[PDB]
RNA sequence: AUAUACCGCCAUCUUCAGCAAACCCUAAAAAGGUAUUAAAGUAAGCAAAAGAAUCAAACAUAAAAACGUUAGGUCAAGGUGUAGCCA
């Protein structure tokens, strides 16, 4: 019967069946279609030609009246419909490029873009965004049971010395980047580079249980650390570092730990207003020359600093176990690619 | 809980006209009748007859009009006359409408045996009451 | 003419039997209808009044 | 042209004291508003000991000479924020005080915020106050604590922001985030009345300065 | 591979500005197949014209 | 055939007071965020409220009642996804 027949909103909203107890129960699955898409007013089945609806009303100064094509050329308007139907049909399916992070499947080291825009058109282009852990947590409701949130770690940098994190949780993966983007260039540190491509000194410290060991190294050493450390520094703009973790893997700690260590370091000239004297540097490629990299700024002093006979050094044995002639792990130094 | 005739809430992003935000017990108070005859009224007849001929009347502009229908239809009964107001988005070209609205009158004429008008105001896009 | 005369004009020539009567027609002078917008608190320069 | 706005604002900070702020106040002056009496040795911070110049008998005597220098920085600091016409908040919740420090603000011609202060008023202005919302330049606490003797919320959250807090900081108090310490006497009238009148003749001396500096070097312009 | 993805890319003795490419400029090495992903068809083909 | 694929139209908590969006804060955050002589919370939407109905007035009664809970009820109002019958 004619009136029995219900409209396309109603008939996509029941078969879709996207609304119910299956959504919530977590239930490829069918897609909407629009029919209408490529239907043009006043065409039909029949292929009458109707004057100022589907075809000219004038044509070359003569007034049309009603026709009807022929079956061949129905028969054409027909199937060149279908093509047309193919052709967007196929557009769908094209998937094109991504890049992966540390894995294929994983969100870690991801590039989502640079923070939104400030309040008075501050613009952050010059801003990269890396994805350093993506979580699904859960919190324990009466009403829902099992609630699920996606908790977001990020990061950002400038590549030229400026960089921050941010956590951001939400119920929707799409609104944790947001909240975490966001909000991470609210916290930027500037992180003082040697040269602009190393830290200005070796760095060991614990943050919580996380113990990192980072080592000043020379030009064209390249990053040889951790892929989060790898993907920070990048960030930050350092491109010759070594970096050692260990004890607790935890990714906030390690990021937290990081920026305190890069953040709390002593450049050169800092050292030499403390102490009053010369910063002096020895590079055995040039010899016995010496380099002079920072000046005090007030008074020099004259007093020498006192060199003891036999330094009282806390050393790591990782550090000079490898000095003293011990074999390293057969996963050490091996060939990866440049970073 | 209703569900009869309520448009439920999102997140802030559905456009809803003010025909729909309204549930049904804001009719009379909020928002009028869309089909006005003397059909219902106390000691009058004819209500099955006008009230199938509107079921049938909105089906029609709808496949007629396809996709270019701002709201609802409002069908007014005077006389032997029938007046349809329609809001139409200004999708089509011009002269399509002169056709549509030639062809849909003649056709609704010799259907019901009434003279039978099209008014069409053209709206630029949907109005939206609220976002809900 | 005066905003009485005015809202009886309204009610002849659009006739709403609408129980609630701010959803009526309405032609209004548009002090009674649009809302008193608080002035900006603070000037060009930035500083609060 | 732009030599004279250069000159305007640049001149002032070739001078030690540009506004001669070291008049208004004297040792003597702050000795006789009870500026030097602080709270028990019990309720003693350990960041306020440098400034503590001894225990009287179970009260902390806060150093004058200590205050004094203090005093005179934070004093010129906030007379060169009121010369370059930034804006200044005065920041207290003692209730005593509380009409006292409004009124003061009025008559230097700037703000006062005495009353409860809301969560993310300096760090979620914007949402607050509206999108264009100029926050202050400079906060100035004649207390630095709230009422449950705890630091007032807008200590940390004006560092957080990167803003300039000048705070009268007693014995008991936490000076460690303060940009312009002023160690003294919170809770005497007469300690507080002082401290509200440098402000004030301060901030309302470097606002004429500017006035007279703009009119000389306006009317070289022409002449 | 870099090289053999573009085959207009040729590695010759004489065409040296891609030469320097694969090699570092702080420590005149040759970086090892690894580091720039060539095959090893073409690292040897580029050790040969480097030298 | 499957209400354990759904639309539609409802029941129940319920005349319960919450729900969700954008933010902000935490020596890290799985989450939490109130004190009025106020101590980190903020400002919009939905519900409640208000208003309208029972033809003065009030009160009362109706109506209204979000997000969810019960894979609650209904493939037999009608429609419909998948599977099935077509002498
Ligand atoms: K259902
Ligand atoms: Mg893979
Ligand atoms: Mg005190
Ligand atoms: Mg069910
Ligand atoms: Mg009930
Ligand atoms: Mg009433
Ligand atoms: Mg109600
Ligand atoms: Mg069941
Ligand atoms: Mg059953």
């Amino acid at each position: 019967s004619f009136f029995t027949k219900l409209t396309a909103e109603e008939l996509w909203k029941g078969a879709l069946a996207e609304t119910g107890a299956g959504a919530r129960k977590g239930r490829k699955k069918k897609k909407r279609k629009d029919l209408n898409r490529g239907q043009i007013i006043g065409e039909g089945r029949s292929g009458f030609l109707w004057p100022g609806l589907n075809v000219p009303l004038i044509k070359s100064g003569v007034v049309q009246n009603i026709g009807q094509r022929s079956k061949e050329e129905q028969q054409k308007v027909e199937a060149t419909m279908v093509e047309q139907r193919e052709e967007w049909d196929r557009k769908r399916k094209i998937k094109v490029k991504r890049e992966r992070g540390w894995s294929g499947n994983t969100w870690g080291g991801v590039s989502i873009g640079p923070p939104d825009p400030g309040p008075n058109g501050e613009t952050y282009e010059d801003f990269d965004t890396r994805i350093l852990e993506v979580r699904n947590v859960f919190n324990m409701t009466a009403k829902e049971g099992r609630k699920k949130s996606v908790r977001v770690l990020v990061a950002v940098g400038n590549g030229n010395g400026a960089a921050g994190f941010a956590i951001g949780k939400a119920a929707d993966r799409g609104d944790a980047f947001r909240k975490a983007k966001n909000r991470a260039i609210h916290y930027l540190h500037y992180i003082e580079r040697y040269e602009g491509h190393t830290i200005f000194h070796d760095i060991s410290l614990r943050f919580k249980r996380t113990q990192i060991r980072m080592k000043k190294q020379p030009r064209g050493y390249g990053l040889r650390c951790h892929r989060a450390i790898i993907t920070i520094c990048r960030l930050i703009g350092i491109k010759d570092m070594y970096a050692r973790v260990t004890g607790s893997m935890n990714m906030l700690n390690l990021t937290r730990g990081l920026f305190h260590g890069l953040a709390r370091q002593e450049t050169h000239q800092h050292l030499a207003d403390k102490k009053g004297l010369h910063v002096v540097e020895f590079r055995e490629e040039c010899g016995p020359l010496p380099i002079v990299v920072a000046s005090p700024h007030g008074a020099l002093s004259k007093e020498p600093e006192p060199e003891p006979e036999v330094p009282d050094t806390k050393l790591d044995w990782q550090d000079v176990k490898a000095m003293q002639g011990l074999k390293r792990s057969v996963w050490f130094n091996l060939k990866r690619p440049a970073t | 809980k209703n569900r009869a005739a309520r448009v439920r809430v999102a997140k802030g992003n559905k456009p809803v006209s003010y025909e729909e935000a309204h549930a049904p017990h804001y009719i009379a108070h909020r928002k009028g009748w869309l089909s006005l005859h003397t059909g219902n009224l106390d000691g009058e007849d004819h209500a099955a007859e006008r009230t199938l001929e509107d079921v049938f009347l909105r089906k029609f502009m709808m496949g007629t009009f396809p996709g270019c229908l701002a709201d609802q239809i409002v069908l007014k009964r005077r006389a032997n006359q029938v007046d349809i107001c329609a809001l139409v988005l200004r999708q089509l070209p011009a002269h399509k409408f002169y056709f549509l609205v030639g062809y849909s009158e003649t056709l609704l004429s010799h259907f019901y045996k009434c003279p039978v008008r099209l008014h069409l105001q053209t709206v630029p896009s949907k109005v939206v009451y609220k976002y809900i | 003419f005066a905003e009485e005369d005015i809202d009886r004009a309204i009610a002849y020539l659009f006739p709403s039997g609408l129980f609630e009567k701010r959803a009526r027609p309405m032609m209004k002078h548009p002090e009674h209808i649009f809302p008193k917008q608080r002035a900006t608190q603070w000037g060009e320069d930035g500083r609060p009044f | 042209g732009d030599d004279f706005q250069s000159r305007i604002l640049d001149t002032p900070l070739q001078h030690s004291d540009f506004f001669n702020v070291k008049e208004l106040f004297s040792v003597k002056s702050l000795f006789e508003a009870r500026v030097h009496l602080g709270h028990k040795a019990g309720c003693r911070h350990r960041f306020m000991e440098p400034y503590i110049f001894g225990n009287r008998l179970g009260q902390d005597i806060i150093d004058l000479d200590q205050t004094a220098l203090n005093l005179q920085l934070a004093l010129n600091f906030t007379a060169h924020v009121a010369y370059r016409k930034g804006i200044i908040l005065f920041v207290s919740r003692n209730r005593q005080f509380s009409h006292l420090i409004e009124t003061t603000a009025q008559a230097c011609g700037e703000y006062a915020h005495t009353r409860y202060f809301k969560g993310g008023l300096l760090t979620n202005a914007q949402l607050l106050f509206g999108p264009s919302v100029r926050l202050p330049d400079l906060i100035i606490f004649l207390h630095t604590l709230n009422n449950v003797f705890e630091p007032h919320v807008a200590v940390r959250d004006a560092a957080k922001m990167n803003i300039p807090t000048v705070g009268i900081v007693d014995t008991n108090c936490n000076p460690c985030l303060i940009t312009y310490p002023i160690p003294g006497n919170d809770d005497s009238p007469q300690a507080i009345q002082l401290f509200c009148k440098l402000f004030r003749t301060t901030i309302n001396r470097a606002k004429e300065k500017r006035r007279q500096m703009e009119a000389l070097h306006r009317l070289q312009s022409p002449k | 591979c870099p090289i053999c993805r573009d085959h207009k890319l040729h590695v010759d003795f004489r065409n040296v500005k891609l030469l320097e490419q694969f090699v570092c400029a702080h420590t005149g090495i040759i970086f090892h197949a690894p580091y720039t992903g060539v095959c090893m068809k073409q690292h040897k083909k580029l050790t040969q014209a480097i030298q």
